[PDB]
């Protein structure tokens, strides 16, 4: 009875819980026997704070949300603006090339983060700095083409804040010939590390039917064997014209979720490849100038601006150019009265946006079902039974962004 | 069953495990504080 | 004796309109009341730890540390602490000002009528 | 070698380094027992634990490095084991233990503690024993001229050793696989 | 072999005798990609003008509300920028600006700009806030004092058509 | 009835929330309807939903559960009856022919406009089997908030439901515990409910302060 | 400590520069991400840069053997209880560093759930910008820290330090009120 279990946080400050998570663990000797979820302590108001700014706004505040999976964010936010225009028939090939990349190349870099953190937090600590070394080998791209390291604001309603920096594609075929070879040198250290297996085969076991039952998705549903993956099944954003195969596994556990997201790392390179093979110059932003951004940034001896051709055309010329530079910048676009929940696969599984206009310029309601909350479900059935140190490697399993949680 | 169990309440001057949640209703939630703790 | 008040705030207006909700003799009634003023953190936590006041007025705004955080500091570690009241920049704050477990908590503006009540509630 | 390797294992679990420093175990435990203490106290139990390092290490050069004899390249150079060299030779070897550490460290997770325990009374302690029977036996044997019969036991032992052992490895043990059954939650088609 | 699970080895010591690849900041600062959201940059003309025109577009389209912009008229007596207004007061709050760069693509006169600086860091909560002059970038040489006239014969479209010099 | 639900009528051209900034601008009357239901060939697997749902229910079952069907951007939106939602989700989750496994969480959304269902609790279905998807939605009064929860036939929804009602108020009737998730127990007020104000505060400036987006002027 | 209580002499100061050489040098971090800026934060202790360059390698995961808290990210209201009990867990001396516009201002979530500032709930010893701040700007905040604490009297020099601090700070009018060119 009582007086055999004691009650523990694992508390929000802990190496393990990503400083914002609080696992309540009714602990019967070192077993977890109950593990209560606490969550909110990184709570940011983000849903509600979007609705006081307009469209292509709101950006900024999404790729806060899952600052892990900066771009997924981003992307499923202006695939919902465009499903709600309907525009999503008209963005620029260019675009959602550019869009998959980016998504494929943060997939890599989230996963790499997962990759990292779990191993620090199961003593791994070399994994951190080789997991970091091929994330900012990634980081630098981010770099040139967004001009930020995390929370980008790249990806906006109707295409991207920019076209690519002349020397990007040429980063990311170095990424591409590399990213391989510095993953290998991070897989030395984990995929057959006999310490690293012991540590979480069989650990943080979930049922397809528990996985099911708690709308567990990512790769923790796919450890199942089951090959759900949005991308594939309810494609989005072109993927259907990419050549992938959806990674999955058969043990149900923590080293299966591991491996998962190791392998899922190469389908992202291939992914890549095969966008720059399928990169053809062109716009970046519909061309519907009603809707279309209208900055054109151009860099020069005094730094990034407006392209001066930008600023003679809409300051000396056209005065309709001047009209529209000044609402779409100011007021932004109104987008039509609707509701529309659109779906990715973030690297920590469905991330659903549920967006409501109501005819304005500002969103009227955008709902965030970020994977990572769904997942922190699991956290009771990969825990309980097991040892503390198990709950540890099945919670870093779960590969939990706080900030996507509590948004 | 309860998903996972449902956390201890947080309240300003309270946030430790022994807090029970409060219902809708301004109740305690007998579930949200563990089995084994005497109220609080 | 007279009554010490410590007013916390690095915004010079902020304690000057302190001062101003109370004179020098609130509820006459009640005995003077002598300001020490304070616009620093440490400061302030030395002066409480030199004791012998009645009620510390801590701006929650305070900018370097805010008065929320030196109320529930002085809680802390201040034995037979006297009462604390904060000023708080936001009506959402009011969570945090039951949390930094002052007696009472007016909201900025300070409302002269409404922070002399609750000091004299305080220091009664 | 047995006999080594077993006492390196059980050496760098002794002073709870990694990939066995179980009782600090920051990633599950924050500190272990350190937290709580701050200061000189911490700072004491930390060099408490490096000096275990240094004594255990000392003791391995001590009992399986010849100690203070300088290594083989140094060997036949006149006087290497005379005066201060010896010191010398000594530190160069309980460093290489160091280095042993601190490679340890950057390339292993940590095991969970009763992983830890299982490999030391299923793993070490066994070896250890039929090490120390095998080792015994062959001694007399030499000892009473029987020459072959105890090289013939010898290298068979650990043969024997290495199989079962990795019985317990692969072959036998902890590389089995299932499967499982769904309950009532409606649950999908797994392909 | 077995020698797959000790494969993490042979990493760790490879890397102890591959050199190592830290940046060196402060000494030797690392390569900020070219298009880096650095702090913002207000410029000049050639000839030394302003090129703010105080239209807050920048402050508009701010997420954050960290940009502040009072405008005001230029006149024979005093004129900072070509044509009827100049950005009087200028300021940023660095501790709510979170780097978007919506700023530069709403200025319509890229009077502001994002260098690629980006060491800021102070002890004040006031010290943050930067004002124009800090932001103002170096009076170039053939510049001169921002409060003089146009240069001679040319006029405001003159200035965004980019036809003028020292 | 099949005429669009308002949420909210715009007075005025330009988007103004309030008397406007030039004058004879103001006197347009722009309700803001969301779509209206479908008229009845709903595309794609939509029918095939729909139609296999009408044949699970009964006739009146089915009319009387489910109250509106919405097709729009070519996502199916069943807006269904309150109190028949256990039913009508214990259909999809059960029926092999929908099977719609997967419930994706549950996310509410305020129409204060909106007389009678100012609440709406959002709940995506996703079908793996048949890859398909679709929408549930459930309004409710401001007054009654209250909900059945699902949590029976979704267990996933538990934390959404919380989520939903911390933020709403929404009352999950029948939910285990509904406490607050992401807000501390102590939290006056549902955040993002219109009515609860930003609680934002003025950002410094030397010399000026900049009130919060919600106080300045909107369009 | 009796290392404050040194006469005001050569030994007084002398301690105090070698105390403030050791304390910048051995500033151990807490192990206390809150958001994106912890993901910033690893970074710059990854290979990339180098953190445990400046003697920061450990950060320490127990608030005792922490020194300082780079609190890195957005202390959400019921997040502030928290991070304000790690920091008096932590113990002296102990600074405190607001990285990133959320921790130092509250950054753009102007709202009801964020505490715009630590400093509401902890004394901040310096704010940096950025969202997040790269991790040559954490670096460059951590020097300016070093030098911060290098310059850090002890004792009676302490006591004198505070008193005129206290003196200025009671002067500076507030930034409310300087009204420069804004009409
Ligand atoms: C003329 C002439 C030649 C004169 C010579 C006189 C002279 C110099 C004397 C030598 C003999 C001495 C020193 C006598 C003086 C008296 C004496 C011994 C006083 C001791 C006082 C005392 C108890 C403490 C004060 C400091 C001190 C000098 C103590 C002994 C030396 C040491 C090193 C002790 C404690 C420090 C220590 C071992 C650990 C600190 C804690 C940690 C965690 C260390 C650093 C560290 C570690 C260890 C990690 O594990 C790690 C892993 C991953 C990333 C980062 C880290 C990390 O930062
Ligand atoms: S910086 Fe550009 S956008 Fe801002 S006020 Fe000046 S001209 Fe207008
Ligand atoms: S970078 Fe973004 S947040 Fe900062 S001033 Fe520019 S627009 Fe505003
Ligand atoms: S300041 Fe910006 S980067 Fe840092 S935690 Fe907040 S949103 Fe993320």
């Amino acid at each position: 009875q009582a007086g055999e279990r004691i009650v523990v946080n694992m508390g929000p400050q802990h190496p393990s819980t990503h400083g914002v998570l609080r696992l309540i663990l009714e602990i019967e000797g070192e077993i977890i026997t109950e593990a209560r979820c606490g969550i909110g302590y990184l709570h940011t108001g983000i849903e509600k704070n979007l609705e006081y700014r307009n469209w292509t706004q709101g950006v900024t505040f999404v790729t806060r949300m899952d600052y892990l999976s900066p771009f997924f964010n981003e992307t499923a936010y202006c695939l919902g603006v465009e499903k709600l225009l309907g525009i999503t028939d008209d963005i620029p090939e260019r675009a959602s090339v550019i869009r998959v990349m980016l998504m494929e190349l943060n997939r890599i870099s989230s996963h790499l983060v997962a990759l990292a953190t779990g191993g620090m937090e199961l003593g791994a600590m070399s994994a951190m700095f080789y997991g970091f070394r091929e994330r900012e080998e990634i980081l630098r791209v981010f770099e040139s083409i967004t001009g930020l390291r995390m929370n980008h604001a790249y990806i906006r309603p109707g295409g991207l804040a920019a076209d690519l920096p002349d020397d990007a594609i040429t980063q990311v075929r170095r990424l591409v010939e590399i990213l391989p070879k510095r993953l290998k040198d991070l897989e030395d250290l984990l995929n057959e590390n006999y310490i690293w297996k012991a540590r979480t085969v069989g650990v943080g076991y979930l049922d397809l039917t528990g996985c099911m039952a708690l709308g567990i998705t990512g790769p923790i549903l796919r450890s199942t064997g089951l090959p759900h993956d949005l991308r594939k099944a309810q494609p989005y954003c072109g993927y259907e014209n990419y050549e992938f195969d959806v990674i999955t596994d058969d043990r149900c556990d923590s080293y299966g979720r591991y491996i998962i997201r190791v392998k899922e790392m190469h389908e992202s390179v291939k992914i890549v490849e095969q966008c720059l093979a399928r990169l053809k110059p062109g716009p970046v932003m519909i061309s519907d100038k009603k809707l279309a951004w209208p900055a054109d940034l151009k860099l020069g001896p005094d730094g990034l601006g407006n392209s001066p051709e930008h600023i003679a055309k809409i300051m000396g010329r056209s005065m309709e150019g001047l009209i529209h530079h000044f609402k779409l910048v100011t007021e932004g676009i109104r987008v039509p009265p609707g509701q529309v929940y659109v779906a990715v696969e973030s690297p920590r599984g469905e991330l659903g946006v549920h967006m409501v206009s109501d005819g304005g310029t500002r969103p009227y309601r955008v709902h965030y079902r970020d994977p990572s909350f769904t997942n922190l479900q699991a956290v009771a059935a990969t825990c309980e039974g097991g040892m503390v140190a198990d709950a540890i490697a099945a919670v870093a399993s779960i590969d939990p962004v706080m900030g996507g949680v509590d948004r | 069953h309860p998903t996972p169990l449902p956390n201890p309440g947080v309240y300003a001057r309270h946030n430790s495990v022994d807090v029970p949640a409060r219902l809708p209703d301004g109740s305690e939630s007998p579930l949200s504080v563990s089995t084994i703790l005497p109220h609080r | 004796a007279p009554l010490r008040i410590l007013v916390y705030s690095d915004n010079p207006r902020t304690r000057e309109q302190v001062r101003l909700a109370l004179g020098k003799r609130i509820h006459p009634e009640l005995p003077e009341i002598e300001y020490v003023d304070v616009a620093t953190a440490p400061m302030a936590i030395s002066q409480m730890d030199a004791g012998g006041f009645d009620l510390a007025i801590l701006d929650g705004e305070a900018t370097p540390a805010g008065g929320m955080g030196v109320a529930k500091q002085v809680k802390d570690e201040i034995d037979d602490c006297p009462p604390i009241l904060v000023l708080t920049g936001r009506a959402d704050d009011a969570w945090l000002a039951k949390w930094s477990r002052a007696e009472a908590a007016v909201p900025h503006p300070i409302d002269p009528i409404r922070l002399s009540d609750a000091v004299v509630s305080l220091l009664r | 070698l047995p006999s080594f390797l077993v006492y390196v294992v059980s050496m760098v679990g002794e002073t709870n380094r990694a990939p066995f420093d179980l009782p600090e175990a920051e990633g599950e435990l924050v500190g272990g027992f350190h937290t709580e203490y701050s200061s000189l106290k911490f700072a004491m139990f930390m060099l408490a634990e490096y000096v275990n390092m240094t004594t255990v290490s000392a003791l391995a050069t001590t009992m399986f490095l010849g100690g203070w004899h300088a290594p083989f390249p140094f060997n036949l150079i006149d006087g290497a084991n005379s005066g201060w060299w010896p010191l010398l030779w000594f530190t160069a070897k309980v460093w290489t233990f160091m280095f042993l550490y601190f490679w340890l460290r950057a390339t292993l997770p940590r095991l969970r503690y009763d992983q830890f325990m299982a490999l030391g009374w299923k793993v070490l302690i066994p070896v250890s024993l039929l090490w120390i029977m095998v080792v015994a036996i062959t001694r007399s044997l030499r000892q009473h001229g029987e020459g072959t019969w105890a090289a013939w036991l010898l290298t068979a032992a650990v043969v024997v050793v290495v199989a079962l052992i990795w019985g317990l490895a692969t072959s036998l043990r902890r590389r089995t696989v299932q499967p499982p059954p769904p309950q009532s939650t409606g649950a999908y088609p797994v392909p | 072999k077995f020698l797959d699970a000790l494969a993490g080895f042979a990493v760790t010591l490879g890397s102890m005798f591959k050199k190592p690849i830290t940046e060196g900041y402060p000494e030797k600062p690392g390569p900020v990609a070219p298009r880096y959201h650095g702090r913002h940059q207000l410029n000049r003309y050639p000839d030394g003008l302003e090129k703010c025109i105080g239209c807050e577009l920048c402050a508009w389209a701010c997420p954050a509300d960290a940009i502040y912009v009072e405008g005001a008229d230029n006149t024979a007596d005093e004129r900072y920028s070509p044509g009827e207004r100049y950005g009087r007061v200028y300021q940023i709050n660095y501790l709510r600006c979170i780097g978007c760069g919506l700023c530069i693509e709403a200025c319509p006169t890229r009077a502001l700009t994002m260098t690629t600086e980006y060491e800021m860091a102070d002890d004040n909560r006031a010290d943050l806030i930067w004002g124009k002059d800090k932001l103002l970038a170096p009076l170039q040489e053939g510049m001169q004092a921002p409060p003089h006239d146009m240069a001679p014969g040319k006029t405001d479209d003159d200035y965004y058509l980019g036809n003028v010099t020292p | 009835g099949d005429e669009p639900e308002i949420i909210a009528v715009r007075r005025g051209m330009f988007g103004n929330r309030d008397t406007g900034d030039t004058s004879g601008y103001g006197r347009l009357v722009r309700p803001v309807a969301l779509p209206g239901s479908t008229p009845r060939p709903y595309g794609g697997y939509f029918d095939a939903v729909m139609d296999r749902l009408a044949e699970v229910l009964g006739e009146e079952r089915y009319a009387m559960s489910i109250e509106r069907v919405v097709v729009y951007r070519d996502q199916l939106t069943i807006e269904v009856s309150r109190v028949q939602l256990p039913a009508v989700a214990s259909v999809l989750r059960d029926d092999p022919d929908l099977r719609f496994e997967l419930c994706l969480g549950v996310s509410g959304v305020h129409y204060p406009e909106d007389t009678g269902r100012e609440l709406h609790a959002v709940y995506p279905l996703m079908s793996i089997t048949h890859n398909r998807r679709i929408q549930l939605e459930v309004a409710a009064p401001d007054a009654d908030p209250h909900i059945p929860s699902l949590y029976a036939v979704y267990p996933t929804t538990d934390w959404h439901e919380r989520e939903t009602y911390d933020f709403f108020g929404i009352i999950f009737d029948g939910h285990p515990s509904l406490t607050r998730i992401e807000m501390p127990d102590d939290w006056e007020g549902h955040p993002q409910r219109k009515d609860y104000p930003l609680g934002g505060i003025p950002v410094e400036y030397h010399g000026a302060q900049i009130p919060p987006p919600d106080q300045r002027r909107s369009y | 400590g009796l290392e404050e209580r040194l006469p005001g002499g050569i030994l007084l100061s002398t301690v105090e520069t070698v105390a403030g050489y050791v304390r910048k040098g051995s500033l151990w971090p807490a192990t206390f991400g809150l958001a994106c800026c912890a993901i910033e934060m690893m970074s710059t202790a990854g290979p990339r840069f180098d953190i445990a360059r400046f003697g920061m390698e450990r950060f320490s995961a127990t608030p005792r053997q922490a020194d300082l808290m780079i609190v890195a990210g957005r202390v959400s209201q019921k997040m502030a209880p928290v991070l304000r009990q790690i920091y008096d867990q932590m113990v002296e001396p102990k600074w405190v560093l607001a990285m990133g516009v959320c921790a130092s201002s509250g950054g753009m979530f102007n709202n009801y759930a964020v505490v715009q500032g630590v400093d509401h709930v902890v004394p901040v010893d310096i704010y940096l910008p950025g969202c997040p701040p790269r991790p040559e700007m954490l670096l460059h905040a951590i020097l300016k820290l070093h030098d911060k604490i290098q310059q850090m009297p002890l004792g009676v020099n302490r006591e004198e330090a505070i008193r005129e601090a206290e003196q200025a700070a009671l002067a500076v009018p507030p930034t409310i009120e300087l009204k420069g060119l804004l009409r």
